[PDB]
């Protein structure tokens, strides 16, 4: 009756890493960085639990134009899947703050990876507002009343941030003082 | 002729050797000039694993070739 | 007076390889930079393809440690290995004869080089139980800490 996927939970790790990626490629606040999410993807609520950073170029002016390792994607989580079976390819993210209209051309290109409708998640690092610093997002291809045309379009999905006991310590710690 | 050997730690070794030498002697040719046992040290090029057997030649090693040095990871 | 710093990410991958290992033991190696001669910065860390038991670890692929370090370059982490990382699940945190072996084989390429241990199962919300030594063979304890603003945040966006 109803959409399978309602819901989106990030781990930390996740935010956290995204982050560190746009640090260390100092990203300059017009240009964002890309990468991988990792995580599961089968139960109504998708469960965001890694990443990993991609090579990714794009031109400032223009849209259209843009380039995205294959060959990276395909060579990382190779390795993440000896390390790791459970945590398998569900989307990809970028540091945002929002939707560019390069998004759905670019996530067409990772159905290709993923067993099911690719996940966006956005996360803006540069962390303005109260609320979350995500927005999560799968495309999907709506018909619009023509009746008979469609639309291809990014549908959004609320986002809450969980933690594991591992990263619950960890996070609690970190916040120290 | 001169080759390189960069560790994963940014220390960068150079050894003089020649195309006819074995992956196990050049593992005691590392041992001479840093203090690694060779059974301990894994030998790294184009994606290879070098195997102790074999000599330069089966490799195709030449000369100011870059090889990677990874350790043998144990722990209790 | 010299301080071993632990990203956050650096802490919340191993606490979190950690407990995944447990009841075995986990390692990996550890990015970073020694920034002077009291301050040892690790920014980063990664898993290679190992096998573990109750009280033991040892890395499998050798290959993919090169590999990933290249992986890495690639997307802006230039930082090289400054040390490594294993598991004691519930025994705390201090060097083995194995781990000396190891570690002495690390001071070789890098006198500053660092061995951390964490204990996945002591380790619980308020007392996080992780330490990190160097050798001269006996070794020593080196205090840990850790450091930023935009971290912080977004830390602070988990409850
Ligand atoms: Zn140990």
């Amino acid at each position: 009756m109803s959409l399978q996927h309602e819901k989106v939970t990030i781990a930390p790790l996740v935010l956290l890493s995204a982050l560190d990626h746009y640090e260390r490629t100092q990203t300059k606040e017009n240009k964002r960085c890309v990468g991988v999410i990792l995580g599961d993807a089968n139960s109504s609520t998708i469960r965001v639990t890694n990443s990993f950073a991609l090579p990714f170029e794009e031109d400032e002016k223009n849209s259209d134009v843009w380039f995205l390792d294959h060959n990276y994607i395909e060579n990382m989580n190779e390795m993440c899947k000896k390390i790791n079976a459970k945590e398998k390819l569900i989307g990809w993210y970028h540091s945002g703050p929002k939707l560019r209209a390069s998004d759905l051309k670019i996530n067409e290109l990772f159905k290709k990876y993923t067993q099911n409708n690719p996940l966006l998640l956005i996360v803006d690092v540069k962390q303005q507002g109260v609320g979350l610093p995500t927005d999560a997002y799968v495309a999907i291809e709506q018909v619009k009343d023509d009746g008979t045309s469609t639309e291809k379009t990014f549908l959004h999905l609320p986002c809450t941030i969980e933690a594991e006991e591992a990263e619950e310590i960890g996070v609690e710690h970190l916040l120290r003082d | 002729m001169q080759i390189f050997v960069k560790t994963l730690t940014g220390k960068t070794i150079t050894l003089e050797v020649e195309s006819s030498d074995t992956i196990d002697n050049v593992k005691s040719k590392i041992q001479d000039k840093e203090g690694i046992p060779p059974d301990q040290q894994r030998l790294i090029f184009a994606g290879k694993q070098l195997e102790d057997g074999r000599t330069l030649s089966d490799y195709n090693i030449q000369k100011e070739s870059t090889l990677h040095l990874v350790l043998r990871l144990r722990g209790g | 007076k010299e301080t071993v710093y632990i990203s956050s990410i650096a802490l919340l991958k191993m606490l979190k390889h950690g407990r995944a290992g447990v009841p075995m033991e986990v390692m990996g190696l550890m990015l970073g930079e020694f920034v002077d001669d009291y301050t040892v910065n690790v920014v980063d860390v990664f898993a290679m393809p190992q096998s573990g038991t109750g009280v033991s670890v040892e890395a499998v692929d050798d290959v993919f440690q090169a590999k990933m370090m290249d992986m890495l370059k690639q997307t802006g982490r230039d930082q090289m290995v400054v040390g490594w990382y294993h598991s004691h699940p519930g025994f705390g945190c201090w060097l083995s004869s194995v781990d000396v072996n190891t570690q002495k084989s690390f001071e070789q390429l890098n006198s500053r080089a660092v061995a951390v241990v964490v204990d996945p199962i002591q380790s619980v919300k308020g007392k996080v139980v992780i330490d990190a030594f160097r050798l001269i063979r006996h070794y020593y304890s080196l205090n840990i800490d850790y450091h930023t603003a935009k971290e912080t945040k977004m830390l602070m966006n988990l409850h």
